[PDB]
RNA sequence: UGUUUUUUUCUGUCUCGUGCC
C-alpha cells in the first residue's frame, strides 16, 4: 500500500522534514570537517564515504543561500513536503517531463505555472 | 553437434569469434590492423619484418578464413603462408590481431552509419555553430583510432545533442590544428567585444557563460584526444612514494612502498616490468600509489599561448583572456584527468601483458614434457615407482610401483621409519622388504624438509647398496619435486583410480605419472587443474583471462607438436582424454570422436578412420591431420596427412631408389627401410620436390619438404623435453 | 529518500563510566550505536547530527547498569515505492544492471529495458546502445530509474528499479 | 645426529505412617 505515487506514508514518516541532495551533502561534508579534527576518534565508516561521494554527484548548487533560496520560493505553493525534494532534486527541463516522472502534478496545476517553476529552478543551478 | 558436426573446426569458429571468417578484401583489413596493433609500446614481431611480419599475418588469417585454419594448424601446416618458426606465439598472435581487426571494422561501420543517421537528421531538421554531418565519415574511417574514435564519437554526439525525435573564441578545428602543430596558428575571437558584451547577448549576467561552452568543445573534440594521446602515454616518469600512512602500511611490499624517495619511473618500468605495475596497482588500492609523470609543469605552457590573441589593448586584450579562459576551463574538465585516465589504463594494460607472459612463460617451462625413461628413450617403458612419504617419521609413506603404460601395477605402505627415537634398521629392513616384494624400473621420492631428504637419500643408499632397483640390478632412484604427484593425487583422476586407498598412495601414483608421461596427466586434467599452479604473483593483479588462453594456447601447441596417440586413448585411462588441444579437434569434437570409438569400437586403423568412419568432417579431418596419430597406413601415426602422402611415399621411394609402383602399403623397402633409419638423403633435393609441388599439387613445398622427410623417417615424435634432474637449488 | 526526523534510543552504560567525561561518554556511546544500521519501521540511518537531551538515568535495582534513554536528532534515509532518483550506474551485465541509490543498491532486468536497447558483449566494456548507436548508457553514468519495489535483508535494504517510463536516462 | 596418550553432572515416580520444636 505504501506507494509515495498516491502520497501515501505511515503516520511517523508523515512528519517528516524533507531534505535536498545539497542538504545533505553539505551536512555531510560539515561532519567529516568536525570529525576529521580533535584527533583519537574514531574516523568515518564505509558508509559515510559511499553517501559522500553519491550526493557529490548530484550537488545542483554549492552555496547554501541557494538552497534557502530555492526552498522558500517553493514552500510558498500548495504542494506537499514530498513535491519538495523530488521536484528540487531531479531538476526536469520542461512541465511534460515533470509531470511524467511524478504522476501526482498530473492536474493538480496548470502547464506554464509548473514551466515557469522549472525555468526558475534549472537558473538557480551553478 | 554444432561443435562436433560443425563444417569447420572448434578450434577456428572459437578463434573468430566476433569475425565469423575473413572475405577476400577483409583479409588485407584485417592483416593491417594485426600488424599495426602487433606492438605498439614494447617490441614485438619486429623474426618477422614489418612487411613481412603483415603478409605473413594477412596469410594465415586468409587460411584460417577459407580452409578453416587453427593457431597450430596454420603455423606448422602454413609455414610459408605465415612466419616460418618466427615464434611460438604466431597462430595465436595472429588469430587475435584478425579478430581486433574484424572488430574494430565493426565497430567503424556501426559509427559511420549512426554518423549518417545524424546527418539526415539534422538535414531534415534545420533543413526545413551549426550541426553538420561530416565527422560521420571521419570516424567510420578512423578504424584503428578506437578510444580516439570513441572520444570523437561520444564528443560528437554530445555537441550536436543526440536527441532523437524518431562566435565564442577561437574555432575548435582551428584551436586542434594549432596545438597538434605546436603552433598557434589561430588565435582567440580578434573582435573589439570582450566578455561583458558577451555575456548580454546568454541571461545570466555572467563572463563565465561561454567558457563552459568553450570547454565543452574542447574536451568533445577528437583532435584534443587525439593531440593529448601519446604525448604522455609514451613517457611518463611514474614517482614512487609513499604516502604518510603508506610507509608503515605497505612496508616495502608494494613498488610505492619500496622506495620512499625512488621516483622517476618511466613507462618502460612499468609496461615492460610487470611486477611494478602489479605493485602500484595492488598499493594504489587501500593505501595509496605514487604514479605522478611530472613532466607537465613543460607541456601545458606551450598550448597557453596558442589560440589565445596576442595584442592587449581591450579587444585584443579582451579576446585574449577569454581564450585563456577557455582554455583553462577545457583543460580543467577534460585535460588533467583525460591524459590521466588514459596513462592509468596503458599501465593497467602494460601490468595484464607482463602478467600474462610471466604465465606463459612459466608453462612453457613446466608443461614440456621430460619423463625418465629407462635409458632416456624389456617390456614398454619403466616401472616408475612413486615413493611419496608423508613424513618418514614412523609414519606409512606411500611407495607405489606404477608401469611406463600410463597404469600403477601395485604399491605399499612403510610404517617403519627411522616413530623410533633410535632405530636405523627397521627402515632399512622395510625398504628391502619392498624392493624384493617387486620388480621397479627406477625410484621416484618426493620431499618436504630436511628430514623428508634424508629419508630419501636412506632409501636410494639401501636400494643401490643392496641392489633394491631391481633385485638383479642397482636402480638410481630420481629425485622428484612434491610439485606435480601432490596435485595429481587429489584430483579427478586419483580419485577415480582410486577411491578406497589412503592419499600417500595417491601422491605416490600422481609423481609416478608425473615422471613417466607429462603430456598425458596434462591432457587429462581440466583447463580448473591448469589454474591452481601459479605462474606468478603479477598475474593475480592481471586479468586471469588471458593467462588461461595462454596456457590453452601453449598446451595445444605442445600437443600439436608432441602428436596424439589414438590407441593410447581408446582403453588406457591413463593416457585418456587427450583430443582437446588439438589444432582443429577442440574437446566437443574430442569427445564425441571417443564417444563413437567407445561405442562403435573403430581403432586408430589409419589416418582416414574420422573420414572413412563419418565420424569427422572434412574440415575437421584437414585442420585436424597434422595432429591424430596411430599405432599402425604407414603414415597414419606422424604430421603426413592424406593430401602429402603421395608425396611422402614417393620421396621415400626416390631416396631408397625402390621401385614405384602405387607405393602406399606394398613396398616396403622405401617405407620400412627409410623409418629404421635413414637410407638416402641426397636423392630427395629440395627444388625438385618444390617444383613437383608446384607442377602438381597446388602447393609449394619448400618449407614442408623438411616436415615431410622428418614424418617418414620418424613417426609420433615427442617434442616434449628429456628428464630434468633436480638440482640443489632446484632441489630445495 | 533523506530525512531529518527525531529518534529515541536507550543505553546502559557499565559503572566504570562515571566521572567527569559521563555526559561525553554517553555521547560516545551514542554515536557508535545508532550509525549505519537500519530498521524496518523507520529504514537506514546515515548519521546523527545532533543529540536533543539526556535523560535521567535510572539505575537499576541490583545491576549497576544505568540507562539513559536520550533523543537524538539525526538523518534517515527510507526509500518508497513509486519514488524517482538519480542514482549512477555501477555494472552492466547480460542478466541485468546494477546500481548504486547511496546506502542501498538496486537492479534492473533486461525485461524492464525497452528492446531498443541491445547488448554489446563483442565490445571490451559491456554497455547498451540503439540500432542507429546514437544514444550510450555505460558505467559511471547518472543514470534515472523508478523504485517500484522495496526489501529490508536483516536491516540491509535492497530495493529494484525498473525502466519502463519515458525520460529515464541522460539528463 | 632423535624425544608415543585429552573422554566427564549425573537423578527416579506416587501414597501412608511415626517422631521432634
Amino acid at each position: 500500500e505504501e506507494d509515495a505515487s498516491q502520497l501515501i506514508f505511515p503516520k511517523e514518516f508523515e512528519t517528516a522534514e524533507t531534505l535536498l541532495n545539497s542538504e545533505v551533502h553539505m551536512l555531510l561534508e560539515h561532519r567529516k570537517q568536525q570529525n576529521e579534527s580533535a584527533e583519537d576518534e574514531q574516523e568515518l565508516s564505509e558508509v559515510f564515504m559511499k553517501t559522500l561521494n553519491y550526493t557529490a554527484r548530484f550537488s545542483r548548487f554549492k552555496n547554501r543561500e541557494t538552497i534557502a533560496s530555492v526552498r522558500s520560493l517553493l514552500l510558498q505553493k500548495k504542494l506537499h513536503k514530498f513535491e519538495l525534494a523530488c521536484l528540487a532534486n531531479l531538476c526536469p527541463e520542461t512541465a511534460e517531463e515533470s509531470k511524467a516522472l511524478i504522476p501526482s502534478l498530473e492536474g493538480r496545476f496548470e502547464d506554464e505555472e509548473l514551466q515557469q517553476i522549472l525555468d526558475d529552478i534549472q537558473t538557480k543551478r551553478s | 553437434n554444432e561443435i562436433r558436426a560443425t563444417d569447420l573446426p572448434e578450434r577456428f569458429q572459437l578463434r573468430s569469434i566476433p569475425v565469423k571468417g575473413a572475405e577476400d578484401d577483409e583479409l588485407e583489413e584485417e592483416a593491417d590492423w594485426i600488424y599495426r596493433n602487433a606492438f605498439a609500446t614494447p617490441t614485438i614481431s619486429l623474426s618477422r619484418k614489418g612487411p613481412s611480419t603483415i603478409q605473413k599475418i594477412k596469410e594465415a588469417l586468409g587460411f584460417m578464413r577459407n580452409q578453416h585454419f587453427e593457431v597450430p594448424f596454420i603455423a606448422f601446416y602454413r609455414k610459408e603462408y605465415v612466419e616460418p618458426e618466427l615464434h611460438i606465439n604466431d597462430l595465436w598472435r595472429v588469430w587475435q590481431w584478425d579478430e581486433k581487426w574484424t572488430q574494430l571494422r565493426i565497430r567503424k561501420e556501426n559509427l559511420t552509419r549512426l554518423f549518417e543517421k545524424m546527418q539526415a537528421y539534422q538535414y531534415e531538421q534545420i533543413s526545413a555553430i551549426r550541426a553538420l554531418d561530416t565527422t560521420d565519415m571521419e570516424r567510420l574511417k578512423d578504424v584503428q583510432s578506437m578510444d580516439e574514435l570513441k572520444d570523437v564519437y561520444n564528443h560528437f554526439l554530445l555537441y550536436y545533442g543526440r536527441d532523437i525525435p524518431k562566435k565564442f573564441g577561437l574555432t575548435p578545428e582551428q584551436f586542434g590544428e594549432n596545438l597538434r602543430d605546436s603552433y598557434q596558428r589561430h588565435e582567440t575571437e580578434q573582435f573589439p567585444a570582450e566578455p561583458l558584451e558577451l555575456a548580454k547577448d546568454t541571461p545570466e549576467a555572467v563572463l563565465e557563460g561561454a567558457r563552459y561552452m568553450v570547454a565543452l568543445q574542447i574536451a568533445r573534440e577528437p583532435l584534443v584526444r587525439q593531440v593529448l594521446r601519446q604525448t604522455f602515454q609514451e613517457r611518463a616518469k611514474l614517482n614512487i612514494t609513499p604516502t604518510k600512512k603508506g610507509r608503515k602500511d605497505v612496508d616495502e611490499a608494494h613498488y610505492a612502498y619500496s622506495f620512499k624517495y625512488l621516483k622517476n619511473k618511466p613507462v618502460k618500468e612499468l609496461r615492460d616490468d610487470q611486477f611494478l605495475k602489479i605493485c602500484l596497482a595492488e598499493d594504489e588500492g587501500l593505501l595509496t600509489t605514487d604514479i605522478s609523470i611530472d613532466l607537465k609543469g613543460t607541456y601545458f605552457e606551450e598550448i597557453k599561448q596558442f589560440y589565445y590573441r596576442d595584442e592587449f589593448s581591450h579587444q585584443v586584450q579582451e579576446w585574449n583572456r577569454q581564450r585563456t579562459m577557455a582554455i583553462e576551463r577545457a583543460l580543467q574538465q577534460f585535460l588533467y584527468v583525460q591524459m590521466a585516465k588514459e596513462l592509468k589504463n596503458k599501465l593497467l594494460a602494460e601490468a595484464k601483458e607482463y602478467v600474462i607472459k610471466a604465465c606463459s612463460r612459466k608453462l612453457y617451462n613446466w608443461l614440456r614434457v621430460a619423463p625418465y625413461r629407462p635409458d632416456q628413450q624389456q617390456g614398454k617403458g619403466i616401472r616408475v615407482l612413486g615413493i611419496a612419504f608423508s613424513s618418514a617419521r614412523d609414519h606409512p609413506v606411500f611407495c607405489a610401483l606404477v608401469n611406463g603404460e600410463g597404469e600403477v601395477t601395485d604399491f605399499l605402505r612403510l610404517p617403519h621409519f627411522t616413530e623410533e627415537r633410535e632405530k636405523k634398521a627397521q627402515d632399512i629392513e622395510t625398504l628391502k622388504k619392498f624392493l624384493l616384494n617387486k620388480k621397479p624400473h627406477v625410484v621416484t621420492v618426493a620431499g618436504e624438509n630436511r628430514d623428508a631428504q634424508m629419508l630419501i637419500e636412506d632409501v636410494k643408499r639401501i636400494v643401490h647398496e643392496l641392489d633394491q632397483g631391481q633385485q638383479l640390478s642397482s636402480i638410481g632412484v630420481e629425485l622428484v619435486d612434491n610439485e606435480l604427484a601432490i596435485l595429481y593425487m587429489n584430483s579427478k583422476k586419483s580419485e577415480a583410480e582410486f577411491r578406497d586407498y589412503p592419499p600417500v598412495l595417491r601422491q605416490a601414483v600422481s609423481l609416478a605419472r608425473r615422471i613417466q608421461d607429462p603430456l598425458i596427466e596434462f591432457a587429462q586434467v581440466c583447463s580448473e587443474d591448469i589454474l591452481c599452479l601459479k605462474f606468478h604473483p603479477l598475474q593475480e593483479h592481471v586479468v586471469k583471462e588471458e593467462l588461461l588462453n595462454a596456457l590453452y594456447c601453449e598446451f595445444i601447441n605442445r600437443v600439436n607438436e608432441v602428436g596424439v596417440d589414438v590407441n593410447r586413448a581408446i582403453a588406457h585411462p591413463y593416457s585418456q582424454a587427450l583430443i582437446q588441444y588439438v589444432c582443429g579437434l577442440g574437446p566437443r569434437k574430442g569427445t564425441h570422436l571417443l564417444k563413437i570409438l567407445k561405442q562403435n569400437n573403430t581403432r586408430l586403423e589409419s589416418r582416414t578412420q574420422l573420414v572413412t568412419m563419418c565420424h569427422m568432417g572434412p574440415k575437421v579431418f584437414m585442420n585436424c591431420a597434422g595432429f591424430l596419430k596411430i599405432d599402425t597406413e604407414v603414415l597414419d601415426g606422424s604430421r603426413v596427412h592424406p593430401e602429402t602422402y603421395e608425396w611422402a611415399r614417393k620421396m621415400a621411394v626416390d631416396a631408397l631408389e625402390y621401385d614405384e609402383s602405387a607405393e602406399d602399403a606394398n613396398p616396403a623397402g622405401a617405407l620400412e627401410e627409410i623409418l629404421e633409419n635413414p637410407e638416402r638423403l641426397k636423392d630427395l633435393d629440395l627444388d625438385a620436390f618444390a617444383e613437383e609441388l608446384e607442377r602438381q599439387g597446388y602447393g609449394d613445398k619448400h618449407i614442408t619438404l623438411y616436415d615431410i622427410r622428418a614424418e617418414l623417417s620418424c613417426r609420433y615424435k615427442d617434442l616434449r623435453t628429456a628428464y630434468r634432474s633436480p638440482n640443489t637449488e632446484e632441489i630445495f | 529518500m533523506f530525512y531529518h526526523i527525531s529518534l529515541e534510543h536507550e543505553i546502559l552504560l557499565h559503572p566504570r563510566y562515571f566521572g567527569p567525561n559521563l555526559l561525553n561518554t554517553v555521547k560516545q556511546k551514542l554515536f557508535t550505536e545508532v550509525e549505519g544500521t537500519c530498521t524496518g519501521k523507520y529504514g537506514f540511518v546515515i548519521a546523527v547530527t545532533t543529540i536533543d537531551n539526556i535523560g535521567a538515568g535510572v539505575i537499576q535495582p541490583g545491576r549497576g547498569f544505568v540507562l539513559y534513554p536520550v533523543k537524538y536528532k539525526a538523518i534517515v534515509f527510507r526509500p518508497f515505492k513509486g519514488e524517482v532518483v538519480d542514482a549512477v550506474v555501477t555494472q552492466v551485465n547480460k542478466v541485468g544492471l546494477f546500481t548504486e541509490i547511496g546506502p542501498m543498491s538496486c537492479f534492473i532486468s533486461r525485461h524492464s529495458i525497452p528492446s531498443e536497447m541491445e547488448f554489446d558483449p563483442n565490445s571490451n566494456p559491456p554497455c547498451y546502445k540503439t540500432m542507429d548507436e546514437d544514444i550510450v548508457i555505460q558505467q559511471d553514468d547518472e543514470i534515472r530509474l523508478k523504485i517500484v519495489g522495496t526489501r529490508v535483508d536483516k536491516n540491509d535494504i535492497f530495493a529494484i528499479g525498473s525502466l519502463m517510463d519515458d525520460y529515464l536516462g541522460l539528463v
